[PDB]
């Protein structure tokens, strides 16, 4: 489960759209996936890169850079084998997606609904009725 | 008279008004020979200037002390000319259309695609409707007390408040 | 006549501007006849 | 962070899941609708705010609200 | 022979049908309106034929027929241009008093009042004087009678039959395949040769036997009607060895390279005619003739169907260093295979051509009698100005939509711009910093300027009585240039233009031109120029470079060239399209024209401009007011705008009371624009919902319903009331002042 | 005189928006409709779009003609 | 109701508040919001179809 | 003069009032935001989903108004 430090990266001539200082102050987050081919794709932080045939490895500053990365590597290379993780400065590596396993417009049991609200969105009370109180305006 | 104004007629600036216009046309005409093309056109803006004083003067319209015309609209007959009949001339003419539109906007409710009669216009119908525009007072207010022009309020959509 | 020049001479534009451009001329033969009409003549 | 709820309108459609762009949504089951599912929003920290899961919604008033809130370095989409 | 013509015979069937239904070239817009969005829709994506259709083919043969309507409907304004020269204008009686008579070829009807424009321009005349130029080509063409004129517009019709039948033609009856439109080296061969080489050529030939002969009898005097007819020049060799004795001659010194016989007629004098201030027309002869030899030998340059050639792909691959990857590697694929790349060039180069000919027309007179026709040389420089502000900004603009659309990494790997785009950060901080250091030092020299004269220490001003900022490199340009003939170009006889110094030209008793002199003002001003030039670079470089994506949006390029926003979240992403660059860097382009074209009006009118009295000394129209006032910025309000907007402000009565309409209205205009500027689509809507319920109270709701217009609409609806607005204030502003005092 | 009139008038502008501004931060913020069933504050948010109508009615109509009269004259 | 009525909307917050649509089908199961509603003009979503209850929905 | 920049006073004034009523009224919801109550007096927009809703908020009414403010004044 855990990130391979030695996965090789994918071949990439540099740029500087890639990550600062705060990459390696705060966190940064990893991808990797699976390549059947040695091909070229397009960075989120610039140029073009070539993914070497096997399993590659990325550093981005945003998890929304790593995902952009995902969403096309899937739409134009079809490659479904992506995980991503959060590093922090401290060593630590956390897993982030998919979570579980499953993508999350898939369904999966032990699943448990954050967020969700039983009345529709009309039903929600005034700000007046909530005024110099803790109540939630979600009922 | 009405409100200290001078009958244009007898305003001395009115007159001071168009002896000025037309001597500077006058100057103008100076510099060409008679028969020519640009003597031709002066000559006929001399006489359409002479001619608009003129009517002005005998028209009953009222001037101030810049010698200008002014408009009486408080109501008064004597001047509803200038305000009142013109503006019963548009009311007409701009009930006319109102109801000619709205005709059309009906027509193309009961349509086959409402919105391609909107973007292409059923000619031959929408000139039906042109020409019944002229008793647009009568129809209109008959429209309006069979309970047809206006919706109630419960088949109107509004914001939740 | 072709329906369909027809049908393209009833699109919205078209008739726009036809019957503004016939409305603006008759407003200009209307001044060139009758000029200089500030008020209704009675 | 931003707040991010689901109302019981939502039709299960998982529309505002696959267009969320930071992985905030996911489905989980629930006996409602016809689908079978509805929305979830169990990782709003990651949440940048740009509302594409209310775009993606196709219920009337949407069943996704996002209400922008604290900003944090997540949220505000710096990279630096 | 794989250069070959392969067309497609009957492709598209000329039928009314799709006429009559809007919208049927896209699947969103064929399927008819439900909003009023649909409406606009319509037409903002209508000429965006990349976005209907997915073959280049396709493609490419609508883009070649709109050519030939384009070119149609340019054909009959040039038409439309010589029939009313022929017919409503005062042209016969300006070629016996060019100094005197105003050009003025527009005449319009009474009907309100509205004769009063019809002014005295001269020559038995009444019309709308005219400042396009049209004259001075005239006679520099060697017209001489309206017959000429009636025969110049029935070729122009004909011309513009015969581009809408071609276009009809090659759209509808035999279309190109796309192998004929991927042929860049024989359409650069053609286009060199072929266009610019024979065109140069052909009027070359015109020019030396019928505007030399033609113009040389006008300016020794002669009455235009006393002048033989231009094919009297064709036949009568001896009538033409008169005026030019070399053509006693012929041919044979041009086959056999005795070249100096023709100096009688191809000369290289420089200056300007002393008699007509423009340019000598031998030398443009000359001029065009040298021209025409080395576009016909630069036509022969690249590979077409015979080995010998370049070919332009290995040109290119083979120019790489390093410090710059593959070089130049894919971007022949790139140029033969998006419109758009190719669109972006064409229109950056064209914008420079037409900034260039603004700048060469008015210090370099071409034509007879326009350097004293002071509104049309305001007018073209004005004109040329604004066009090649616009065409700069479109070509940032179709770079844009290359990148978003056209551009692909696979085919693009380590060369220029996959390097370009891997140091954008760099690129766009350092422009960023010169931006700001050409911000500070340009303008703030004038807040210096505007505080030190308001407290009273005129000692501590940037001025030439004060501590100087003297261009000295332009100084010394000039110099070079004045000291050239002779020197460094020999056989030149006169400088190539007096604006570099020497001699005041001056045509009846009018200066035509004159020493421009380079002072503190002038450093000042260039290096306003520089700022806005730098910063409207800033504006469009960052939206073609981050077009993409960026460290904000990671996928831009899936939003498209043309989003209005991806949210308000990551603190608000508002106008982070391609699109909002180029909507950006057109009010920075205005800025930029608008202070270029107020530096020409103001020292040409102060410096240049004006008229000659006994002992040669020159009375300018504004009195050598720039050098001193145009320093501080309440110099540039009070003695630019203040006192020379009192023509247009004054003009009420006149002829020129147009004008003074036209400055009110744009004024309004531009005002009416920051209504959609600094609103919200979102207000607009909601007040919209209450005017639809008093339509649903009187049932009289439309079908199609009422919506806001889109947030980039909004966007580019204020953009074009902006420009309307200010370019026209400004538009009527310059043309009454400067047919009333020059 | 020119400055006392300029200043107060400048005043009174900015009183004028502020009162209609902390009248919409009243119906956000501070406005309980059931606390105000049918009032006239209720009823006054029950014909808003007869409001807006109308005031978009009278503005556009005094819009269009005293603009049309000045540019009449001019 | 049943299915192919016109009914009008009685959701505060629906776009077709207060209008008429049609109703296309009608579910049986413990659905919460289980009548489909189709209407002629769009949402500004440019939706024209919607889910509701039997307490939002009334026969014309 | 005085009669038609009264008009003009007018006009001002009734635009000015439009802008500053539909802001209270329609502060609570409207029909883009039916819920327009829950996000404040001052948000920035709710997105570009439906059209497109800047300048949305009553506060946004308030910032449009200060234009038509100082227009009138003037
Ligand atoms: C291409 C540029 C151009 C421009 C800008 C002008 C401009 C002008 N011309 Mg010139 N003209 C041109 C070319 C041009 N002309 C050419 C090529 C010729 C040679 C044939 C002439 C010959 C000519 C003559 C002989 C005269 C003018 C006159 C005029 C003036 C008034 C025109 C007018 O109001 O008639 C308006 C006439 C109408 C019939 C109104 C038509 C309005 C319709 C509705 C426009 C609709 C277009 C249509 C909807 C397009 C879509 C088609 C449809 C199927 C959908 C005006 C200054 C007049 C002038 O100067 O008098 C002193 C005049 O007498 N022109
Ligand atoms: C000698 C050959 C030649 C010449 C003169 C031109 C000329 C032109 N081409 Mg090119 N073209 C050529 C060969 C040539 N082409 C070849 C071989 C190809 C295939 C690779 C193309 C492919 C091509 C494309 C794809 C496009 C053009 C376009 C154009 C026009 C550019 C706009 C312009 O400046 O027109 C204005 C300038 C003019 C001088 C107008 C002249 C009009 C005629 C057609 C010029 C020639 C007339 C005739 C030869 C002269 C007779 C002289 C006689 C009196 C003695 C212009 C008419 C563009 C265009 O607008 O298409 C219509 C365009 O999109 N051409
Ligand atoms: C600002 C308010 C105001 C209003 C609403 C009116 C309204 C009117 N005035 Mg005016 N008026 C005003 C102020 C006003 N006035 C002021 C301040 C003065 C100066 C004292 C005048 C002086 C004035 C005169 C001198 C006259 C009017 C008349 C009229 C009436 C004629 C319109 C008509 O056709 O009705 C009546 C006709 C029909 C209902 C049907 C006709 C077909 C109308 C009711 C005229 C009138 O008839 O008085 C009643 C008239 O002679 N007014
Ligand atoms: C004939 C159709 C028609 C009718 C009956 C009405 C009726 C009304 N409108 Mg609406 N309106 C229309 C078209 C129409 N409008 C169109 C096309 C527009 C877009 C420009 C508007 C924009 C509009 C606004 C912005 C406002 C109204 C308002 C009003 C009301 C007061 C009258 C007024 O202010 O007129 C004003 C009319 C205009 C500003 C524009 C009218 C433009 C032309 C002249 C009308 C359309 C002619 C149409 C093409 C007919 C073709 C018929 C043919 C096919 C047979 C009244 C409910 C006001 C309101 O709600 O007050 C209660 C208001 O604020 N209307
Ligand atoms: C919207 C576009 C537009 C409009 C309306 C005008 C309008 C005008 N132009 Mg301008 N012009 C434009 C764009 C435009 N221009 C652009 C983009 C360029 C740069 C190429 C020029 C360059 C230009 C020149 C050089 C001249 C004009 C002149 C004129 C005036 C007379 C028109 C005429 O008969 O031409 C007549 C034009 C000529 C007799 C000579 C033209 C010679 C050039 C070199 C021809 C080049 C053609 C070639 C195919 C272009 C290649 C471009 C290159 C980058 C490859 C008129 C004010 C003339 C003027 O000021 O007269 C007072 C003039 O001499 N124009
Ligand atoms: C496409 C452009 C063009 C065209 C159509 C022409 C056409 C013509 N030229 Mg011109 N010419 C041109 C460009 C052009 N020229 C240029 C660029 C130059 C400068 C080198 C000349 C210099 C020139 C001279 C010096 C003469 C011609 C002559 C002629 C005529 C040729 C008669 C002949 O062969 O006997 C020529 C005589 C011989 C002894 C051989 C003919 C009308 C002759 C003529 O008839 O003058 C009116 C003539 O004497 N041409
Ligand atoms: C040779 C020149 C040329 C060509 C062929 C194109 C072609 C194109 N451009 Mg480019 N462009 C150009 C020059 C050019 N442009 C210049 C000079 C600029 C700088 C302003 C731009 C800026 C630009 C942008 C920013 C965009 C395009 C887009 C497009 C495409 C869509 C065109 C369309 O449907 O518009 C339809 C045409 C109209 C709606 C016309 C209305 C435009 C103005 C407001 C009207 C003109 C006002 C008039 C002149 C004065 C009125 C007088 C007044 C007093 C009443 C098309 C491929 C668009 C695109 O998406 O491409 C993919 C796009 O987003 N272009
Ligand atoms: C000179 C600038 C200017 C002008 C004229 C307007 C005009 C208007 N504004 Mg805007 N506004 C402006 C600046 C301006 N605003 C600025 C700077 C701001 C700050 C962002 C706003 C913010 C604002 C808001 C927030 C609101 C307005 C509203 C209004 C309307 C109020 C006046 C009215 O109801 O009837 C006056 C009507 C007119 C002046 C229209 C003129 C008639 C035209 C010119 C007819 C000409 C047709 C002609 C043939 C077209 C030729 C086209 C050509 C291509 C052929 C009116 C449409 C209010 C509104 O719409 O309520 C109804 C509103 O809510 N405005
Ligand atoms: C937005 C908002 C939401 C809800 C809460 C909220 C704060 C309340 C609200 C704000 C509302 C606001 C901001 C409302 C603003 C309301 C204003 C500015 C009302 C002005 C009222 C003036 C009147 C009635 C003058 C009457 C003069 C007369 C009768 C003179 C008569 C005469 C005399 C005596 C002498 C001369 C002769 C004549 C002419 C005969
Ligand atoms: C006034 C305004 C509107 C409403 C403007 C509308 C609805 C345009 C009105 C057009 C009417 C329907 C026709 C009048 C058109 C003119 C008479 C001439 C138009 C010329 C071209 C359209 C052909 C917006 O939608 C908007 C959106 C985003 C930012 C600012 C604004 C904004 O300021
Ligand atoms: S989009 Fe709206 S409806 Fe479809 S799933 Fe997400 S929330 Fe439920
Ligand atoms: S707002 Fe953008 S990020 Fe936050 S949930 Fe909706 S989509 Fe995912
Ligand atoms: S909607 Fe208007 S405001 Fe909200 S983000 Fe998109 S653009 Fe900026």
């Amino acid at each position: 489960e855990t990130l391979n430090l030695q996965i090789p990266s994918p071949t990439f001539e540099g740029s500087t759209g890639g990550w600062l200082r705060a990459a390696e102050v705060e966190e940064k987050y990893a991808i990797t996936w699976t390549s059947p081919k040695e091909q070229v794709f397009e960075m989120p932080t610039g140029g073009a890169a070539i993914m070497r045939q096997g399993e590659n490895l990325l550093y981005l500053a945003r998890k929304e850079q790593c995902l952009a990365l995902a969403t096309q590597v899937k739409n134009s290379f079809k490659i479904t084998d992506y995980k991503v993780y959060r590093i922090f400065p401290s060593g630590e590596v956390q897993y982030l997606h998919p979570k579980d396993g499953v993508f999350p417009e898939k369904v999966n049991a032990g699943r448990v609904g954050v967020g969700n609200v039983s009345h529709s969105i009309g039903k929600n009370l005034n700000p007046a009725q909530i005024k110099f109180t803790s109540k939630s305006f979600n009922g | 008279d009405v409100a200290g104004l001078t009958p244009c007629g007898e305003s001395k600036e009115f007159a001071r008004r168009l002896d000025g216009s037309v001597k500077k046309l006058q100057t103008r005409l100076s510099k060409y020979e008679a028969g020519t093309p640009p003597a031709l056109a002066l000559q006929k803006q001399i006489d359409k200037t002479k001619n608009r004083f003129d009517r002005y003067g005998k028209a009953g319209l009222l001037c101030g002390t810049d010698g200008l015309p002014h408009l009486i609209t408080d109501g008064r007959w004597t001047h509803s000319g200038e305000f009142v009949i013109p503006g019963l001339l548009f009311l007409y003419v701009a009930g006319w259309i109102g109801w000619v539109g709205r005709s059309y906007v009906l027509f193309a409710r009961t349509a086959d695609k409402p919105t391609e009669k909107e973007i292409i216009i059923d000619v031959p119908v929408a000139l039906s409707f042109v020409s019944t525009g002229f008793i647009w007072p009568f129809s209109a207010f008959k429209e309006f007390t069979s309970g047809n022009l206006i919706v109630p309020a419960d088949e109107i959509t509004v914001s939740p408040r | 006549m072709d329906s369909n020049f027809l049908k393209y001479l009833s699109t919205a534009p078209v008739l726009f501007t036809v019957w503004l451009s016939f409305t603006a001329s008759f407003i200009i033969e209307a001044n060139r006849f009758f000029p200089d009409m500030l008020y209704f003549p009675m | 962070s931003h707040s991010v709820k689901v109302y019981d309108t939502c039709i299960g459609c998982t529309q505002c899941v696959r267009a969320c762009p930071c992985d905030v949504l996911e489905m989980v089951s629930w006996d409602g609708c016809k689908a079978g599912q509805i929305a979830s929003a169990p990782r709003t920290e990651d949440c940048i705010g740009c509302k594409r899961c209310e775009t993606a919604c196709p219920t009337d008033f949407l069943s996704v609200r996002v209400y922008l809130g604290g900003e944090t370095t997540r949220s505000m989409g710096l990279a630096y | 022979k794989k250069v070959s013509i392969t067309v497609d015979r009957d492709p598209v069937a000329t039928s009314f049908e799709k006429w009559a239904q809007p919208g049927h070239f896209s699947r969103t817009l064929a399927k008819g309106p439900k909003t009023t969005t649909w409406i606009w829709n319509l037409h903002a994506d209508v000429h965006d034929f990349d976005s209907h259709t997915n073959s280049l083919e396709d493609i490419s043969r609508k883009i070649f027929s709109a050519h030939f309507g384009q070119l149609s409907i340019i054909f009959l304004w040039l038409s439309g241009m010589y029939f009313h020269g022929a017919r409503f204008s005062n042209y016969s009686a300006w070629l016996s008093n060019p100094t005197a008579v105003k050009p003025s070829a527009q005449v319009v009807w009474p009907i309100v009042g509205q004769e009063v424009l019809n002014g005295d321009v001269g020559g038995g005349f009444q019309g709308v004087q005219v400042t396009s130029g049209f004259f001075q080509i005239w006679r520099s063409s060697g017209i001489t009678s309206e017959v000429e004129l009636y025969w110049c517009a029935l070729a122009g019709l004909i011309m513009s039959g015969l581009m809408i039948f071609a276009g009809w033609f090659h759209y509808h009856k035999a279309a190109p395949k796309l192998e004929w439109f991927q042929n860049a080296e024989s359409m650069l061969n053609h286009h060199l040769s072929g266009l610019l080489g024979l065109g140069c050529l052909s009027w070359a030939g015109h020019q030396i036997h019928v505007s030399l002969p033609v113009n040389k009898l006008l300016d020794a005097g002669v009455a235009p009607q006393e002048i033989p007819l231009p094919h009297e020049f064709l036949v009568n060799r001896d009538l033409m060895a008169q005026l030019y004795p070399s053509f006693s001659k012929g041919l044979v010194p041009f086959f056999t390279l005795n070249w100096s016989e023709y100096s009688d007629f191809l000369t290289f004098k420089g200056g300007l005619n002393p008699v007509t201030g423009g340019l000598w027309l031998s030398d443009t002869a000359h001029h065009h003739l040298a021209l025409a030899v080395l576009f016909i030998v630069a036509g022969h340059m690249y590979r077409t169907n015979w080995g010998i050639g370049h070919s332009m792909k290995e040109i290119l691959e083979a120019h790489k260093g390093p410090f710059t990857g593959e070089g130049h590697k894919g971007l022949y694929e790139i140029l033969t295979t998006s419109w758009h790349a190719q669109l972006a060039i064409n229109l950056a180069m064209l914008g420079s051509v037409s900034i260039i000919v603004a700048h060469h027309m008015y210090a370099m007179p071409p034509y007879p009698y326009i350097a004293t026709d002071y509104p049309t040389q305001l007018s073209i420089f004005t004109h040329h100005m604004w066009i090649g502000g616009f065409c700069v900004c479109g070509g940032a603009a179709h770079a844009g939509i290359f990148m978003v659309r056209d551009y692909n990494p696979a085919q693009n790997y380590n060369n220029l711009l996959d390097r370009v785009i891997r140091h954008r950060d760099a690129i766009i901080s350092h422009l960023n910093w010169i931006c700001i250091f050409l911000g500070f030092h340009s303008f703030g020299l004038y807040i210096h300027n505007d505080t030190m004269r308001a407290l009273g220490r005129t000692q501590d001003m940037f001025s030439d009585t004060a501590i100087q900022l003297k261009p000295v490199f332009a100084q010394w340009v000039q110099s070079i240039h004045t000291l050239a003939p002779g020197n460094t170009t020999p056989n030149a006889l006169a400088t190539a233009s007096y604006a570099f110094g020497g001699d005041v030209v001056a045509v009846g008793n009018k200066v035509a031109m004159m020493p421009i002199s380079l002072g503190t003002a002038d450093f000042m001003v260039h290096h306003i120029h520089a700022f806005t030039i730098h910063v409207t670079v800033l504006i469009l470089l960052k939206g073609v470079l981050f077009s993409r994506n960026s460290r904000l949006i990671p996928d831009k390029a899936n939003l498209g060239f043309r989003f209005p926003c991806d949210g308000p979240g990551r603190g608000g992403t508002c106008q982070s399209s391609a699109w909002d660059s180029v909507f950006l860097g057109l009010f920075w382009m205005y800025n930029c024209i608008s202070v270029v074209i107020f530096h020409f009006s103001w020292k040409m009118q102060s410096d240049v401009w004006g008229t000659v009295q006994s002992d040669g000394t020159v009375t300018h129209i504004t009195g050598g007011n720039f050098a001193q006032s145009a320093i501080t910025i309440n110099g540039w309000l009070r003695d630019f705008l203040w006192a020379q907007a009192s023509q247009v402000i004054q003009s009420y009565g006149s002829a020129l009371s147009a004008y003074g309409l036209i400055f009110l209205g744009a004024h309004f205009i531009w005002a009416f624009s920051l209504m959609f500027l600094f609103s919200g689509r979102g207000y607009w809507q909601e007040l919209i919902e209450s005017i639809v319920w008093a339509h649903n109270k009187l049932n009289v709701a439309p079908a199609i319903q009422p919506r806001a217009l889109s947030i980039t609409q909004g966007r580019a609806v204020g953009l074009a009331h902006y420009l309307l607005g200010g370019i026209g204030t400004t538009w009527a502003f310059f043309l009454a002042r400067i047919i009333s005092v020059g | 005189q020119s400055a006392l009139y300029t200043h107060h008038q400048y005043i009174a502008g900015f009183l004028m928006v502020g009162a209609f501004a902390h009248g919409a931060i009243f119906f956000v913020r501070d406005y309980d409709p059931e606390q105000n069933k049918n009032n006239v504050l209720a009823r006054i948010l029950d014909h808003k779009e007869a409001i807006i109508s109308h005031l978009s009615w009278v503005s556009l109509f005094l819009g269009f003609h005293t603009l049309g009269i000045y540019v009449h004259n001019d | 109701v049943k299915r192919g009525s016109k009914v009008r909307i009685l959701r505060k917050e629906s776009y077709w508040y207060q209008d008429i649509g049609t109703v296309a089908t009608i579910d049986t199961s413990g659905i919460r919001y289980p009548v489909v509603v189709r209407f002629e003009k769009v949402s500004y979503s440019g939706v024209n179809t919607n889910n509701f209850s039997l307490d939002e929905v009334v026969e014309v | 003069g005085d009669f038609l920049i009264h008009h003009a006073i007018a006009l001002a004034l009734h635009t000015t009032t439009l802008i500053l009523v539909k802001g209270a009224l329609d502060a609570r919801g409207s029909k883009l935001m039916p819920d327009k109550k829950d996000f404040g007096y001052a948000f920035p927009c709710d997105g570009p989903g439906r059209g497109g809703t800047c300048d949305i908020s009553a506060w946004d009414a308030f910032y449009l108004s200060m234009f038509w403010m100082l227009n009138t004044i003037g």
